[PDB]
């Protein structure tokens, strides 16, 4: 008997997600192959600066393979300690010296295989980078195809500007180059957007006569002379809008006379008779202009020069001549209008030498320019890759915009691309042709991370090369390979610079496993000056039709920018070269497929795809012959034998984000995108629990994902720790010993970018079998294996009182007494010591002006121990700093050259904990400068360390021992029986006593092997410790170590906390009202959370309220089988009431029968749908409206949905039922903002008397020139008054003020503010004068 | 457009008719994001003035 797995929706998912880490891997792996060969990415780029050729030397730098060398440590200790993570990057290379100076017998080729040149970090095993201490990722860049384009116009918004068409080349670095018409019908060119100048003087640069320019935008009408007259090579399609000036006849038939004009039907009457010659007048030849140049063959004088507009005279002497070929420029009023041949006439420069020059100094004004500064420059211009770059899939798309065949080429343009594209803007000018999609994937390519990186690479190579070929001299002879050549330092200074500085690099969000997969499959629009700023994006923002299955339209941040990242879909990657290719189901005939394939954005315009919401049995059978299907943005009917492809699943539309929504399709895609952005803002909760309604994506993040710890090889699990998994390997043969020991760390509380905690609870209990690919330990949110963000409570939406106004929650008292919202948060304070005017500071528990509380959690050292209950006034850090001569007394003086120098030259400077948060210390620092000797802080943990281990080596030989010599007391008593005499001689002369022959004496003689080895095995490993403890000391890029303490505060549910769930309705919390007024059903069971129902009809979002009626009705519907007869085949006190009250709930025959199926049967029927544990519902082909309401009449209890409770306060019975349920809302996390901001007062600053907060003292709030028009509306003087004086600036105000309170009085009127001082300061200065008047 | 949308919030909203309205739901959310930065200037043009 088989079955379906009956879930909402009939979708079957052929080919489950894919690698999400696929953009950050396979990018930045085919970048930097550390352990393949060299190809692609930065290979890419060396075979580019390596080749370098410098005269007067003959030096030739061949490269071989990049192999990156050893890093610097693991992925944990970037993150617990203070690890940069740097890389160095090594290459092989093996140049020839071919010297050419004096004789000196030097030739030979010594290979140099590793050279240091740059420090470019790597990427972690999920897809993260790490420069300075926090976890930093570099989002993908979205913009223009680095080629050519034809937009509408621009520069005329001020003016008219009517009837204007213009191309646009946006390439990575160098220079731009438009080209844009005028109202005078003539052709110019910018170059790096500057001021306008002739289309052609970049033409005559490239070595283009006169002649060659007007053959290369216009098409050639040769024209014959024989029997003394004038014919034409007549063309058709030419004589598109144009006016008979002539009998345009042929063999003896007038086929359009003189007068009227010529149409389209005329046309095809001359395509059809083949004419390709008539007779044309004089006057006609005299509106063409003349190509190239004309002399008479019979004198031997020129009659007519190039571009010069022919006339009556001219082609006079043209006939009279005995040319036979005359071929001129085809130009009319219309569809050939005469653009190019009025922009020579505008152009000064005459050839290429003026062009050069012309060029070079509207580039670079100034110095004089040269005869090879002026061709050097123009190279660098659009003709070279150290300048001017389009990488290697620019030439691919320019291909595509020509419609060119083949796509491989240089990524350099040459002088015979921008005359072909010229071409086509000038047909669109005319009439023919149209526009092209900017917005189509086509253009706009995504940039990959590995290409970002050698994106920022290829810029530190042009600068280093310019120094290997100076130092190339400064060489002897044979050994300027290492460092008398390349400087790895321009190259770093560049690199690092878009790792931090960069504003399309930023901190990575790691308040969530879900947070942190979503940040690398990300897609921004912003990125270098090269590109589009945040001033405009009213083309790029707006989501195109073209962008389906490719990328989420709904998943961009909520906030300041709005469309201008948005992130990348689910099966939709990053192909080969730039390309996105969506999965597409290839569906022959009306049998579909499990074969999938990836279709080019400009390829499925070429084949009809059908939808996911069609309906399917199996894969070998259709519906309806007639169902809606889609193109390439429009909608039509096709049938099953015209469906070429289909689509995967309705999941590939969107993101993981939204993937992760039930009923997205019921939310509007305003609230459905902050509802994407509150699992981004989600938070690690101690009681994980998974939704009631899962889609298929929360095991997919965890797994693939850096989140949960993955088995290498299969073995038998032998201990399970918190802070390790050891799994013992069978290498060799079965046995409890040791062999292939593989020890997995489990990070428990470090501190992540967002202030969270990441952890990893091991769910592998004792001796069990796992398997590769099997599950070892949860992840921060993670329950087993999918994703839990939030949790499950009893939901009522009721307007409360007054409370749940616009975006409040109201939450029982019952949340507050138990832990179920209890976050782990954690802060980092540290505290470096600098050199002082009297000396280096030092870090000792040396630190007067304290108490005895202070010092006492502190060591000897200064440094609080680890498991301290600290509070706002501990001291955290023991740091110290001198004082100075001025600060000192003459009576500190003179105990300070008697009682010695270190009596009462330093004072107070600890760090403390700031005002208002109370935590426990879980992290301590540790580090010692090796130049300023390893004081009683690197000794006192070190002694400790040392203890401890020596420690754990008796503890292990206690067990051991009284662990063998336990087992071989039975033997030994066994034969040579010796109970009184055996337990008086000593343990280590049990082994003397021998045995009566026998293989039980064999026994005896392997178990005193096996106690001298395991023992010796112990031994060294304590030896091992004593070595890692008492060898290297690593240090932090600060000075005089630097102590970084992690606090850890409990931060429970309250007042201000903001939650949301995953449909967009964000709220925060108002009042924890008790459990006694908060209204409950008639069988106990409180509501936990109220929301607004109000939240509805303004925010369209009502799939919210079909997950309200899902959770309740949860224990009837899909779950029911899994909470029923799933339970009834273990208890067997559950078998008797399951086979009976399911089918006085169910009796729908799909159902499965308890009453027929038996205890086999059953079983089987609960695997089909495991995995879908909480029922299954899709995103936009799920649930129904007839579905749903069907599955609500199968279990207990409530009808239609909408259920009778009691109030709360009054407890009578509640006019009309409501709907309730379990809601699966989340938590959101808490960012450094959130902390209450409290400042009376502080310090100030030094050329303002602006009070200035940091670390201690909370900075103050500022009162801008909107709150001061406020105040400065109300009738209130002395409000607004001291708000800028006695408040803030004033300095005499802060005083007097202070002093007044205190006493009881009022303040003295506001007197001079220091605003008014140092204000008129600043004029008296100057030459002008101001002075306050009386009455 | 000239292909109007049938399906509605509560009954099966396709991923097509979903995909339509998303152009005129990524106006709204973008007109206030730069306001939100600094609504003061404006209010700052009137106020110097009067």
């Amino acid at each position: 008997k088989k079955r379906i797995r009956k879930d909402f929706g009939k979708r079957p998912q052929v080919l489950d997600v894919p690698y999400l880490l696929s953009i950050q891997l396979d990018s930045f792996q085919k970048f930097i192959e550390q352990d393949p060969e060299g190809q692609y990415g930065l290979e890419a780029a060396f075979r580019s600066v390596f080749p370098i050729q410098s005269y007067s030397g003959n030096s030739e730098l061949q490269y071989v393979s990049y192999r990156l060398g050893e890093p610097v440590f693991d992925v944990q200790e970037c993150q617990i300690r203070g690890v940069t993570y740097s890389a160095p990057l090594r290459v092989k290379l093996r140049l020839v010296i071919y010297e050419r100076e004096a004789p000196e017998g030097t030739v030979k080729d010594i290979k140099e295989q590793e050279v240091y040149m740059g420090e470019i970090p790597l990427m972690t095993d999920n897809g993260t980078f790490v420069i300075n201490g926090t976890e930093r990722v570099i989002v993908s860049q979205l913009h223009r195809s680095p080629g050519v384009f034809f937009d509408s116009d621009k520069g005329k918004t001020h003016s008219s500007g009517k009837v204007l068409y213009n191309a646009r080349i946006i390439p990575y670095r160098g220079s731009w180059l438009d080209f844009e018409f005028d109202p005078k019908d003539n052709l110019f060119v910018r170059i790096d957007r500057r001021r306008k100048l002739p289309a052609t003087i970049i033409l005559r640069a490239l070595n283009y006569t006169t002649e060659q320019i007007l053959d290369l935008f216009f098409e050639k009408v040769i024209f014959e002379i024989r029997d003394n007259k004038l014919q034409m090579e007549l063309v058709p399609e030419r004589l598109r809008g144009e006016t008979a000036s002539f009998d345009i006849e042929a063999n003896g038939k007038v086929y359009v006379e003189k007068g009227r004009r010529i149409t389209a039907r005329h046309i095809r009457q001359l395509e059809k008779d083949d004419v390709k010659l008539i007779e044309v007048p004089v006057e006609y030849i005299a509106g063409k202009v003349v190509a190239k140049d004309y002399i008479d063959e019979s004198t031997g004088e020129l009659i007519c020069a190039a571009n010069m507009e022919l006339s009556l005279d001219l082609l006079a002497k043209l006939s009279q001549s005995g040319h036979k070929r005359i071929e001129t420029l085809f130009t009319n009023d219309l569809d050939h209008g005469p653009y190019i041949s009025e922009t020579l006439r505008v152009d000064p420069t005459n050839d290429r030498l003026s062009a050069l020059v012309e060029i070079y100094r509207m580039m670079r004004p100034g110095e004089p320019p040269t005869r090879e500064a002026a061709e050097s420059l123009f190279e660098n211009l659009f003709f070279s890759e150290d300048r001017y770059d389009l990488s290697a899939v620019g030439r691919m798309k320019f291909n595509r915009s020509l419609l060119r065949e083949e796509i491989e080429g240089s990524g350099i343009l040459s002088k015979d691309d921008i005359i072909d594209v010229m071409k086509k803007l000038i047909d669109i000018r005319n009439g023919k042709g149209e526009v092209d999609d900017i917005d189509h994937l086509g253009n706009r390519r995504i940039r990959s991370v590995g290409e970002m990186a050698e994106n920022q690479f290829r810029v530190g190579l042009v600068r280093v090369e310019r120094a290997v070929k100076e130092r190339l001299s400064l060489g002897d002879l044979d050994t300027l390979m290492p460092q008398d050549m390349i400087n790895a330092k321009p190259i770093s200074a560049a690199v690092k610079e878009f790792f931090g500085s960069s504003q399309l690099s930023q901190f990575m969000v790691q308040n969530n496993p879900l947070s942190e997969i979503t940040h690398k499959r990300r897609i921004s629009a912003l990125g270098p000056g090269g590109l589009t700023r945040e001033r405009a994006g009213f083309e790029v923002r707006d989501v195109h039709p073209t962008h389906y299955g490719r990328v989420c339209p709904i998943e961009t941040p909520e906030g300041p920018n709005i469309g201008l990242i948005n992130s990348l879909s689910v099966y939709a990657q990053t192909n080969e070269y730039g390309f996105l290719e969506t999965p597409y189901r290839k569906v022959t005939d009306g049998v579909v497929t499990d074969e999938i394939h990836y279709l080019s954005a400009i390829e499925e315009g070429n084949y009809v795809i059908a939808q996911a919401n069609s309906n399917l049995d199996e894969e070998g059978h259709f519906v309806e012959d007639l169902v809606t299907c889609r193109s390439k943005g429009e909608s039509s009917l096709f049938s099953r034998d015209q469906v070429d492809y289909m689509d995967v699943s309705t999941q590939q539309v969107v993101s993981v984000g939204a993937s992760l929504i039930p009923f997205l399709e019921h939310d509007d895609a305003n609230r459905a995108l902050m509802g994407a952005n509150m699992q981004r803002q989600a938070v690690p909760t101690l009681r994980a629990d998974k939704p009631l309604v899962g889609t298929g994506m929360e095991r997919a993040v965890a797994v693939d994902s850096g989140v949960t710890a993955v088995a290498k090889r299969g073995g038998v699990v032998q201990y399970v720790d918190a802070s390790r998994i050891v799994i013992k390997v069978n290498e060799d043969e079965m046995y409890p010993g040791e062999a292939g020991i593989d020890i997995y760390n489990l990070t428990k509380y470090t501190r992540s970018n967002q202030n969270t905690c990441i952890n990893q609870m091991p769910c592998v209990s004792l001796g069990e079998p796992v398997e590769r690919g099997d599950v070892l330990a949860d992840g921060p949110s993670t329950d087993l294996g999918e994703l839990a963000l939030g949790q499950n409570m009893r939901v009522a939406f009721m307007p409360w009182n007054g409370y749940n106004f616009e975006d409040s929650i109201l939450v029982s008292e019952r949340v507050v007494q138990e832990d179920r919202f209890t976050t782990i948060h954690i802060q980092e304070l540290a505290c470096v010591s600098r050199d002082t005017k009297l000396g280096p500071e030092e870090i000792t528990a040396d630190i007067p002006n304290v108490g005895e509380a202070a010092l006492s959690k502190l060591d000897e050292s200064g440094i609080v121990y680890i498991g301290a209950e600290v509070t706002g006034g501990d001291i955290l850090v023991g740091k110290v700093t001198p004082k100075g001569e001025t600060q000192l007394t003459p009576e500190e003086k003179l105990l300070r050259a008697i009682f010695g120098e270190k009596a009462s030259d330093v004072k107070d400077s600890s760090l403390r904990v700031p005002n208002g948060v109370s935590g426990t210390v879980i992290d301590v620092q540790v580090f010692t400068r090796d130049g300023v000797e390893k004081d009683k802080r690197a000794l006192e943990i070190e002694e400790m360390q040392l203890k401890q281990a020596k420690k754990d080596l008796s503890e292990e030989l206690q067990i051991l021992e009284a662990g063998l010599f336990s087992r071989i007391r039975a033997v030994l008593v066994a034969g040579g029986v010796e109970a009184e005499k055996l337990d008086k001689l000593p343990r280590d002369r049990w082994l003397e006593l021998g045995l009566t022959d026998e293989e039980k004496q064999n026994q005896l003689e392997q178990l005193a092997e096996q106690y001298d080895e395991l023992k010796h095995e112990f031994e060294k490993k304590l030896e091992a410790k004593r070595r890692k403890i008492t060898q290297g000391d690593d240090l932090a890029p600060g000075v005089l170590k630097i102590v970084k303490v992690y606090l850890a505060v409990k931060r429970r549910i309250q007042p201000g906390d903001k939650m949301a769930g995953r449909h967009g309705n964000k709220g925060v919390i108002s009042k924890i009202n008790p459990i006694e007024d908060m209204p409950y059903d008639e069988n106990g069971t409180p509501v936990d959370i109220v929301l607004n129902p109000l939240g509805v009809p303004s925010r369209m979002n009502i799939g919210q309220i079909l997950e309200t009626h899902l959770g309740m009705a949860a224990k009837g519907i899909g779950d029911k089988i899994n909470a029923m007869l799933k339970q009834q085949q273990e208890v067997a006190k559950l078998r008797e009431f399951i086979q009976r009250a399911y089918d006085l709930g169910a009796d729908v025959r799909q159902k499965v029968d308890l009453s027929t199926f038996s205890d086999e049967e059953v079983m089987r029927l609960a695997e089909n749908l495991r995995k879908g544990m909480p029922i299954a519902t899709p995103v936009f082909d799920g649930a129904k409206e007839a579905e749903i309401k069907e599955l609500l009449k199968l279990g207990d209890l409530p009808t239609s949905g909408q259920i009778r409770l009691y109030d709360g306060r009054t407890g009578e019975q509640f006019e009309r039922p409501v709907t309730v349920g379990y809601m699966y809302m989340l938590k959101l996390n808490h960012l450094v903002d959130d902390k209450m901001h409290a400042r009376s007062t502080g310090s100030y600053s030094l050329v303002t008397q602006q009070p200035l907060g940091g670390k201690a003292q909370f900075g103050g709030q500022r009162f801008g020139e909107m709150e001061v028009w406020a105040l400065e509306a109300y009738g209130a003087a002395y409000t607004l008054q001291e708000m800028l004086t006695v408040k803030s600036d004033d300095v005499n105000g802060r005083t007097k003020m202070y002093k007044n309170i205190v006493d009881g009085n009022h303040q003295m009127e506001p007197g001079m503010p220091e605003s008014f001082n140092v204000l008129l300061k600043e004029i008296r200065s100057l030459g002008i004068n101001i002075e306050l008047e009386d009455e | 457009i000239e292909t109007p949308i049938t399906a509605n919030f509560r009954e099966g909203l396709n991923v097509l008719q979903y995909f339509i309205s998303t152009h005129g739901a990524r106006k709204g959310l973008a007109d206030t994001a730069l306001k939100t930065a600094n609504s003061g200037y404006l209010t700052r043009r009137l106020v110097d003035v009067a």
